[PDB]
């Protein structure tokens, strides 16, 4: 299961 | 900044006149992403061509593999012609039996 | 052995075509075991690999559900580098990920990667110590300024260390066998030559998988690395992979070169020579 990504 | 294809256009199977085959034209290490590749039959572009879905490698280049179903001849000749942002004019790779 | 659990993340615009295209690609030792492709009526995430398939409906609605947070917060990232980079709101534009464990036989993490790219360049990744942020530019560095305040390097250690591991566990029980699946090359030299006092040998490498492979010629002993030929390793296009190399030899001397080819399903590596046929 992927990461829920941050904003850059 | 962008990088240029690479492409290699072989048969899934060694190739026999007569014998239905696969032909792949295999583009690699481009950027960006976005390309139009088109196989082509003594000079004419091919209808029924499909693209597998688009990866990219650990180096960031993206590659895809289109290929097409074939019977190849004696004297028939094929290649692969792809146009992409990084080059002024589409490239043109030709079929090679011994490679 | 190790084993490595990655995403591969795409995100590309394109002003006036449309919304962003994004992509989730997803890895399990290098093999695409699953995929979400936004350019879709009603987009999903998909198994890529036949063993996913034993998956039930909450895991798939959880993952579709993430994915599309994940590209819309993408679609937003777009939009901020634009700013970062004081770049044109015409031009397509693309981010890129690569985030994932890979473990040792003992199960701990022995990498963790999060590591982002911005139209084909290093953008800023996650430092082995798992705790720092490596920003290529000065764009970079607003958002490692970000992550360091918000405590981001944290938040991925934790998922590498755990959640990641976690999922690669559960992925393999249902797929281990079938990753370690092996299809040794099957080999072949072919002779090929212009009207000259010299010839080619390709040593053909076919059907095999892993890519992962090597393929040596010898003159009595001695490796000829110096002039040989060789191609890329690539697909045939039916999960398996073919490779070739080949060396320029004196007409008559071809009996006195020798083809190794070297592969993780072999035994031991296959010796061969030029047959011409009977």
């Amino acid at each position: 299961s992927s990461i829920e990504f941050a904003r850059l | 900044i962008q990088k240029t294809p690479q492409i290699q256009v072989y048969s899934r199977h060694p190739p026999e006149n007569g014998k239905p085959n696969i032909l792949n034209c295999y583009v690699t290490q481009f950027h960006p992403p976005h390309i139009e590749i088109q196989m082509l039959k003594n000079g004419k572009k091919i209808p029924k061509v499909e693209m597998s879905d688009m990866s990219f490698s650990k180096d960031w280049s993206f590659y895809i593999l289109a290929h097409t179903e074939f019977t190849p001849t004696e004297t028939d000749t094929y290649a692969c012609r792809v146009k992409h942002d990084s080059m002024a004019e589409p490239k043109t790779v030709y079929w090679d039996r011994d490679m | 052995g190790p084993h490595s659990l990655r995403y591969f993340v795409t995100a590309v615009s394109r002003p006036g075509l449309g919304e962003p295209r994004y992509m989730e690609v997803g890895y399990v030792d290098d093999t695409e075991f699953v995929r979400f492709d936004s350019d879709a009526e009603n987009p999903r995430y998909e198994p890529r690999a036949r063993w996913m398939e034993q998956e039930g409906p909450e895991y798939w609605e959880r993952e579709t559900q993430k994915a599309k947070g994940n590209e819309q917060s993408f679609r937003v990232d777009l939009r901020t580098l634009l700013g970062y980079y004081n770049q044109s709101k015409g031009g397509s534009h693309t981010i890129q990920v690569i985030s994932g464990c890979e473990v040792g036989s003992d199960g701990r993490l022995l990498r963790g990667y999060q590591q982002y790219a911005y139209d084909g360049c290093d953008y800023i990744a996650l430092n082995e110590d798992l705790k720092t942020w490596t920003a290529a530019d000065m764009a970079a560095l607003i958002t490692k300024h970000k992550w360091e305040q918000a405590g981001e390097a944290e938040r991925l250690r934790a998922y590498l260390e755990g959640t990641c591991v976690e999922w690669l566990r559960r992925y393999l029980k249902n797929g281990n066998a079938t990753l370690l699946r092996t299809d040794s090359p099957k080999a072949h030299v072919t002779h090929h030559s212009r009207p000259e006092d010299k010839v080619t040998l390709r040593c053909w490498a076919l059907g095999f998988y892993p890519a992962d492979i090597t393929l040596t010629w010898q003159l009595n002993g001695e490796e000829l690395i110096q002039d040989m030929e060789l191609v890329e390793t690539r697909p045939a296009g039916d999960g398996t992979f073919q490779k070739w190399a080949s060396v320029v030899v004196p007409l008559g001397k071809e009996q006195y070169y020798t083809c190794h080819v070297y592969h993780q399903g072999l035994p031991e590596p296959l010796t061969l020579r030029w047959e011409p046929p009977p």
